[PDB]
RNA sequence: AACUAAUCCUAGCCCUAGCCCUACAAAUAUAAUUAUACUAUUAUAUAAAUCAAAACAUUUAUAAAAGUAUUGGAGA
């Protein structure tokens, strides 16, 4: 909140979290995992990785078709800025 | 690790008599059928172990731990007996110098019930002469005579780890029959306390 | 709920709760952006179950039952914090190119080291923040003995090092 | 910090090192991880020691003081539970043994062969001995919680097998708070005024 | 959450959301005696009230009819072998009373022979 | 007060390489043709290698060889030091 | 052992390289 | 043969040699370490003296030629 003149607190209702609750009904993933269930091999996501997995394959088509351009480089998921989205990645507008 | 297990597999009840008493032998024959299955169990890890030659390793190692405790040979005796065996023996001669000798044996040592991951249990049964003698810690004689022979029949346990490939026969346990007579009382005499009251109490 | 707070009835005055292995990384890779979401709150609600738990213990001055639950469940929340934030960071570097969520610059202090400084967000432009700019980002003319002392110091700091590893060496020919 | 038989933080372990504690040191001469060539269920000759020349599996390694530990052997006697009321029972105790101390051993000829490390076709790391060279398989040793991991049956709170198995996530160009929104349909057209970061 | 920057806000600008709450709080038996509706929780210093009102609603669905919060200090007096003072991290106890009427009480959790001494029973001779 | 325990076992070896070598080539001059004199082969301090004096000249020495690359620290103990040294041998 | 082999003097001419900044500046002037 | 005490070797250092150097979150110069506006924001003249000249005053160091000559209360 805000406080105004006259030494009197004002809350503000944006400044004010709303906690998201997800929705666990139905939901099969559990604090622990079984021990018959083998352990996973960390494989941290990268740029690369994401571009192409996602990216690479729009692209890799289009180019062999001809259609590219640089004015088509946000169909592929370029964002020219990263305002009017909710949560901006930079700079980090939006927390966890 | 666990060499031994405290107690036995099956107590064998001794007959009254048996100090009187071929005949024995052949009752061993006839029970068989309850031991032999565990002979067996002996045999297959060894191949070597038989009820009629088993006495003589046998009464060489309660003979010769019993010699370690005059030298107090602790390492040479931990090896004759096993781990439950060794505590006993020694706990209460501490600060104690003893004199133990072994007369001839009144009659031949002989198997007389076997038992069994697996540890093999062999009952003998021993009758030989003995002297004893205890002395303090300023060296006054407490228990015991130095040269008087006391004629003591009894029956030991000796047990081996079949599995482990380094298992050998160690002295476990002592089964004492009933009809044996007591041992030999202290020289010292005791004094039993009366009971312990409150204040308030009065004696009853 | 409040029964969620606390362990199952059936579980009470056991010795310890049958509890299996945490989440890997991988597998919650493999789970969807949504289903990580509805995890991290399912792990968050077990730990406050263990943590309200404890809590109660130390009361009672009692040991709590299978306090390994507890880490699996902080090993959990730990690498769903990190897997989600994977995604996050590749896709910030992809659009933008940054490697910081957040602005920042190098910057020298005072001392005249150099420092990565983190930018904050106003709603006044610098040259209108006085207080900003009363902040000091310059180094005095005096640093330069400073900076001579530091060279100095680093210098010193490997013959000190150098002395320490002498004496652990006697005792090794000693010892050898 | 003096290591010992005792697990590190334990009770045992902080009597045998107290916080004032500054005694001398123990030297003990480092071996590098591709040197050490001693693992758990190892089966190694003692070359010295109460039972030198008696071959046992390995049961416990503490590299920092490079002691291997036998099961059945170099084992001494001792009591366990001396109280006031008892003297206590006899127990037979491992004791450390140095890693110069032990050598592994030829499955097929039983003898103390020095081994030299290199890989396989699988790439596997395996020691070779330097003379009669043979490939020594790396042991199979028990877990040491005892939880057999197919044995393992589901307790409460515990996913199912299939359940973690299962994957869900579809590479795209939205981020976790963005697809939590379209799940969820969450939407918002109230705007941020203009921040000076700095 | 606590330990990260919270976005700042501007005239007509979003509603914040928190969508991964770092925020872990305790149940706690009360210490000193109060109303059975009134449950005491510990929680991080840095939570307020009206965010433990969300909270209970939200993630637990626990109507709250009222909430009364303290700060305890935590003990420095303690030092360490060294002689260096050892503080007792702070934590915020909070009083909430139930709404609808509901109650609440705290769960039941954690419910030789002596004839001859000195002579070793081993001894048959 | 005195030691209770005994000292380790010594034995020292007087035909170790370093020893056995020690003096080889002390004769480079005479026996080298004079291409070498002795004094090359001298190992220390670059400000005393083949040249002695007094502890105030061996530390007047020094300064001249590495005053540039000394340290202030250094360069301005030496100063005090010296000047307590001058005064000493020039006056008393 | 085996003594080491006894210490030689470079011979021939030898050229400073003028770029390197360690060089004294005597040894790169005419009278050199 | 007893008390109080004593016993010990590594904790580490020193000098040359060698070598220049380029080693979490969150909060902070506002009142440092206070998540957003206030209030503009900023070091340093010969180094001197002490000291030596038995005080004190000009003055007083900081490869060979060579401690030769000059200079200097011709004195340190």
């Amino acid at each position: 909140g805000i406080y105004t003149s006259d030494r009197k607190f004002v809350q503000i209702k944006e400044m004010v979290p709303e906690f998201v609750v997800p929705d666990l009904t139905g939901f099969k993933l559990k604090p622990y995992v079984n021990y018959r269930a083998p352990a996973g091999i960390d494989t941290p996501l990268t740029a690369k990785a994401l571009f192409q997995e996602t990216v690479a394959p729009a692209i890799e088509k289009d180019f062999k078709e001809g259609t590219f351009d640089a004015n088509n480089l946000e169909k592929y998921g370029f964002e020219p800025t990263q305002e009017g989205k909710l949560f901006q990645l930079y700079p980090k507008n939006f927390p966890r | 690790h666990l060499a031994c297990t405290a107690g036995i597999f099956d107590p064998y009840v001794p007959p009254e008599g048996d100090a009187r008493m071929l005949t024995q032998r052949t009752e061993r024959l006839r029970k068989n059928a309850a031991s032999q299955l565990a002979i067996r169990k002996i045999r297959e890890f060894d191949a070597n172990f038989k009820t009629k030659d088993f006495p003589e390793k046998a009464k060489d190692i309660f003979i010769e731990a019993h010699l370690c405790l005059n030298n107090s040979d602790h390492d040479r005796l931990h090896t004759l007996v096993t781990e439950h065996c060794f505590p006993d023996m020694v706990w209460d001669l501490k600060y104690k110098t003893v004199r133990w000798g072994f007369v001839e044996s009144l009659e031949p040592a002989q198997v007389v019930h076997v038992r069994c991951n697996m540890y093999g249990q062999v009952t003998v049964r021993l009758h030989t002469r003995q002297t004893l003698a205890i002395y303090d810690r300023f060296g006054r004689l407490m228990y015991g005579q130095e040269d008087v022979p006391k004629d003591v029949l009894e029956y030991v346990v000796f047990e081996r780890h079949l599995m482990n490939p380094y298992g050998s026969w160690r002295m476990h346990a002592k089964i004492v029959p009933a009809w044996a007579p007591p041992k030999q009382p202290i020289l010292k005499t005791l004094m039993i306390p009366g009971p312990q009251l409150k204040p308030w109490e009065e004696y009853e | 709920g409040l029964e969620e707070f606390f362990d199952d009835p059936k579980n009470w005055g056991e010795e310890k709760v049958k509890s299996g292995a945490s989440w890997t990384c991988q597998q919650l890779r493999n789970k969807s952006n949504e289903d990580l979401h509805k995890l991290w709150y399912v792990l968050l609600k077990e730990r406050n179950m263990l943590l309200t738990l404890e809590q109660e213990a130390k009361r009672q001055r009692l040991p709590m039952p299978s306090p390994e639950r507890l880490e699996k469940v902080v090993d959990s929340m730990d690498n769903v914090d990190k897997v989600v934030q994977e995604r996050e960071d590749a896709l910030r570097l992809l659009q933008t190119g940054q490697e910081k969520p957040r602005p920042g610059a190098w910057r020298r202090d005072i001392f005249g080291r150099i420092v990565w400084h983190k930018f904050k967000q106003w709603p006044i432009p610098w040259y209108l923040n006085k207080r900003y700019n009363r902040r000091r980002f310059f180094a005095m003319p005096y640093v330069d003995r400073f900076i001579r002392l530091r060279i100095e110091k680093h210098a010193r700091i490997e013959a000190r090092k150098r002395s320490l590893q002498k004496k652990k060496e006697k005792i090794l020919h000693a010892k050898f | 910090y003096r290591y010992g038989m005792s697990r590190p933080g334990s009770i045992a372990d902080k009597r045998k090192n107290p916080p004032w504690s500054r005694r001398r040191p123990v030297v003990v001469e480092p071996i590098s991880d591709e040197d050490w060539h001693l693992f758990c269920g190892d089966m190694v000759e003692i070359l010295e020691g109460k039972d030198a020349g008696k071959q046992g599996k390995v049961v416990q390694v503490v590299r920092q003081r490079n002691w291997v530990v036998l099961e059945g052997l170099n084992t001494h006697y001792r009591y366990i539970g001396r109280t006031k009321d008892h003297r206590g029972t006899m127990i037979a105790s491992e004791a450390p043994l140095l890693h110069h101390q032990v050598k592994l051993v030829d499955p097929v000829d039983r003898k103390p062969t020095e081994i030299q490390w290199r890989f396989t076709e699988a790439g596997e790391r395996v020691r070779v001995s330097t003379r009669s060279g043979r490939i020594i398989p790396k042991p199979e040793f028990p877990r040491a919680d005892g939880i057999v991991p197919e044995t393992w049956t589901d307790g409460p709170k515990d996913t199912s097998v299939e359940d973690a198995l299962e994957r869900t996530y579809v590479p795209r160009l939205k981020t976790l708070e963005e697809d939590v929104m379209e799940a969820m349909g969450i939407q918002e057209t109230r705007r941020f005024k203009k921040v000076y970061w700095y | 959450a606590r330990n990260v920057l919270y976005p700042l806000y501007q005239l007509g600008g979003p509603q914040l959301r928190v969508f991964r709450t770092n925020f872990f709080i305790q149940l706690v038996r009360p210490g000193t005696a109060q109303p059975e509706d009134t449950v005491q929780f510990r929680i991080p210093m840095e939570m307020t009230r009206v965010d433990l009102r969300n909270y209970l609603e939200q993630i637990y669905n626990v109507p709250v009819a009222a909430v009364r919060t303290r700060v305890q200090h935590g003990s420095n007096r303690r030092r360490d072998h060294k002689n260096v003072r050892i503080k007792k991290p702070d934590y915020k106890v909070a009083y909430v009373q139930l709404a609808h009427g509901q109650t609440f009480t705290f769960p039941d959790l954690f419910p030789s022979d002596l004839r001859c001494p000195g002579i070793p029973s081993w001894f048959g001779l | 007060f005195v030691r209770l325990t005994l000292p380790p076992p010594k034995v020292v070896d007087r035909w170790n390489e370093k020893r056995a070598l020690f003096g080889v080539y002390d004769n480079i001059g005479i026996l080298g043709n004079f291409e070498k004199h002795p004094k090359e082969l001298i190992k220390g301090p670059v400000w005393l290698r083949g040249w002695r004096g007094n502890e105030l000249q061996r530390c007047v020495r020094k300064k001249k060889f590495v005053g540039n690359r000394m340290f202030i620290e250094d360069l301005h103990n030496l100063n005090k030091r010296i000047s307590y040294l001058y005064k000493h041998f020039n006056r008393h | 052992y085996r003594a080491p082999p006894p210490p030689r003097r470079r011979p021939g001419p030898h050229s400073p390289d003028p770029e390197n900044l360690l060089t004294p500046r005597w040894q790169l002037t005419p009278r050199y």
